[PDB]
């Protein structure tokens, strides 16, 4: 019921992390082509110190993935011996799931997000008309291992990072994608098959 | 030259720690916030609220580069006391006090974060005198300073050119400096050296951390006027035996040239000569200068 | 066999024999990649054409692949080598055998267009073309000045060194090392002449 393929790095002095921003920008103007689809990303070499060489797509789709692997500039990346490209094939029914939720809580670890944060908050406090009386939180936090993926803005001048992290799935509702293809904490739910096995194809 | 040789440091600073003022008490540090995500992220900036952030730290200044604190052989000793003495009556420590003096006044020790909306510097001293620069933005290292300004800089290099030539005056300055500040402006204290990073502070006496600059990075940013290589006087160089200049990666004193301290530590007889003849020149300055920041210049 | 020319407006139409023949090596190399077929005249008889249009055309050759090499970039800029981009237009340039920028004048729109380059481009957080990486011997040719010169500027603390080396070594000249807008900049403070 599921279908996907994979890419994989060549050259040993690749930059993970600049380079797998492209990919994802590459699907998002795909998913702006056609709204009504779903592709979701997974990390088959994902580690816990780094993001691996490698990047693979999956959906349920055959004929629609197809043409997501025609695009131009897989093409061109193959032809010029950068990338090393597998065909669309069955994802195989003997594994196990896992989610890849991306976490925007982690923004607030920087202190940019802090100082826009109360920008806001001192401004909003006009239509209450009351004193700009901000409460501060305590010193110590902890957080889970999260990795960086480098990425552009969409017809403007910045530029910024996303957050990834790995949780383990478990079953129920329904899914949905985000326009990344990654899953959401809450109320944008889907999964992919953690297909670090038969890897030995690339 | 001889086998054991050595100076003690004439000039020292202890450390920096930022804080601010309430209306309910007069000390209240400036704290680091951390995630431990070991591995951890950290941050630092001037809290809601604040409008100006305190910075302070002590410096004492003791006469004593005249005389070795070792020194094996009675010869190089009858020459280095004889050149310290002969350097000292023909005035010259007016022009390391003017150099020293120029730098407390500029603010350059605040490293990365003199871009505020006006620095205030004050200055005082166990001898009584207050010195006061209004605001520091404006000082460069050559130029003639604003009226009123250029003769505080005249009367602290008078203090300092004492306390760096006679013994037994017990000379301290208090220096604290005032950094108006914006909305939420981010701070940088000293890091942390390891083998993410992380961020140094000191301990209150009633358990709260501060935020600090440590002591050779206050001392470092003091010291730095050598200027007097290459006939190019650009921006001065932190005071090195080998003229080393980080930024390039390269040395300006390279032993290959003969113009580093061990080339010159060995004229010091014909140096003395002309002293009496006497118009000083680079090479007895740039001495002068090494043996204030004093160390060990030994197996000969 | 002579030069003989009025209203010369292409760039191949003026100058001293040599010159006139290192302009016609430099094309052939680069144009007339087709292996030799003797057609000794028909091959070379095209430049001129080619350069009537020059002024204007060369930059477009080096815009060209400015922006086929960004597309295919996969490291940050700031540590890729300037040849990684151009392909060493600038080592073809020593084909024409005089050094002053008056004469030569394949160099000389080489730098112009550099110059211009680097001013559409300037620094930012994030690294862009123009801090691409130059070896020791590519600083010598656009600086138009042998070898040892750059060595002595360097010791003087005319220019920063980029990439920390390792000590009991040295940095050969094949080496990638200067960035390129200082380089730029800083021909334009000290090296100048009236050629």
């Amino acid at each position: 019921n599921r279908y996907f393929f994979a890419i994989r790095y060549l050259s040993d002095d690749v930059d993970c992390g600049l380079l797998a921003g492209r990919c994802i920008s590459i699907l998002h103007g795909f998913r702006q082509a056609h709204p009504g689809i779903q592709i979701g990303v997974a990390f088959p070499e994902w580690s816990d110190r780094d993001l691996g060489r490698s990047i693979a797509f999956v959906s349920t789709n055959k004929s629609l993935l197809e043409r997501f692997r025609e695009r131009s500039y897989f093409q061109v990346m193959q032809a010029d011996n950068f990338f090393a490209l597998s065909l669309v094939l069955e994802v195989p029914d003997t594994c196990q799931n896992v989610r890849f939720i991306r976490n925007q809580n982690l923004a607030k670890l920087f202190v940019g997000e802090r100082r826009r944060r109360l920008a806001r908050a001192k401004r909003r406090a006009k239509a209450r008309g009351e004193a700009f009386q901000p409460h501060m939180p305590d010193e110590t936090k902890v957080v889970g291992v999260f990795h960086s993926v480098f990425m552009q803005s969409a017809s403007s001048g910045q530029s910024y990072i996303l957050h990834i992290q790995k949780h383990r799935y478990e079953r129920s509702e329904d899914s949905g994608y985000s326009s990344y293809g990654l899953a959401s904490n809450d109320l944008y739910t889907g999964y992919v098959p953690d297909l670090g096995a038969i890897f030995s194809t690339l | 030259l001889c086998t054991h040789l050595s100076y003690s440091r004439s000039l020292s600073p202890g450390k920096a720690v930022f804080f601010y003022k309430t209306a309910e008490s007069d000390f209240v540090p400036l704290r680091i916030e951390v995630a431990k995500i070991p591995q951890t992220i950290e941050a630092c900036y001037v809290p809601p609220n604040v409008d100006e952030l305190y910075c302070r730290f002590s410096l004492r200044v003791e006469a004593n580069s005249m005389r070795p604190y070792v020194c094996s052989n009675p010869d190089v000793l009858r020459v280095m006391i004889g050149l310290a003495q002969a350097y000292q009556r023909l005035g010259g420590y007016n022009e390391l006090a003017r150099r020293y003096s120029a730098n407390v006044l500029r603010g350059i020790w605040l490293w990365r974060n003199q871009y505020t909306q006006g620095t205030k510097i004050e200055i005082k001293t166990s001898l009584g005198s207050t010195y006061h620069i209004p605001d520091a933005r404006r000082l460069s290292w050559s130029g003639d300073w604003p009226e009123l300004e250029q003769k505080q800089l005249e009367q602290l290099t008078s203090e300092m050119a004492k306390a760096l030539s006679q013994p037994d005056i017990f000379w301290f300055a208090d220096v604290t400096a005032s950094l108006k500040t914006g909305f939420c402006q981010e701070i940088f204290p000293s890091q942390k050296f390891t083998e993410s990073r992380q961020l140094a502070t000191v301990e209150c006496s009633d358990g709260q951390l501060a935020a600090c600059i440590n002591p050779q990075k206050i001392g470092a940013a003091l010291q730095k006027i050598d200027d007097w290589w290459a006939n190019d006087a650009d921006l001065p160089l932190r005071v090195h035996e080998y003229g080393a200049n980080h930024e390039a990666l390269t040395a300006l004193r390279h032993p290959a040239t003969g113009q580093d301290f061990y080339h010159l530590l060995t004229k010091a007889e014909q140096f003395v000569t002309v002293l009496e003849s006497s118009e000083l020149p680079g090479e007895v300055h740039y001495l002068m200068a090494v043996l204030v920041k004093g160390g060990l210049f030994q197996k000969g | 066999y002579g030069c003989s020319f009025e209203s010369s407006n292409p760039l191949l139409a003026i100058g001293s024999l040599s010159a006139r023949f290192g302009a016609l090596y430099w094309y052939q190399q680069r144009y007339l990649s087709d292996h030799e077929a003797v057609r000794d005249d028909r091959a070379l008889t095209k430049a001129i054409g080619h350069f009537t249009a020059w002024p204007d055309a060369f930059w477009r050759e080096l815009q060209q692949m400015v922006d086929d090499a960004l597309v295919r970039q996969t490291k940050p800029l700031n540590h890729t080598d300037f040849v990684d981009v151009f392909g060493s237009v600038v080592a073809d340039c020593r084909q024409i055998p005089m050094r002053n920028t008056g004469q030569n004048f394949i160099l000389k729109n080489l730098i112009g267009f550099l110059t211009d380059l680097v001013a559409r481009h300037p620094q930012c957080r994030v690294a862009n073309v123009g801090d691409l990486l130059l070896s020791a011997v590519d600083a010598a040719t656009l600086l138009s000045t042998s070898v040892e010169q750059v060595r002595r500027l360097h010791h003087e603390g005319f220019l920063p060194l980029s990439i920390r080396p390792a000590s009991r070594n040295t940095v050969s000249p094949h080496r990638a090392v200067f960035h390129l807008r200082h380089v730029v900049e800083l021909r334009q403070a000290r090296m100048q002449s009236h050629h």
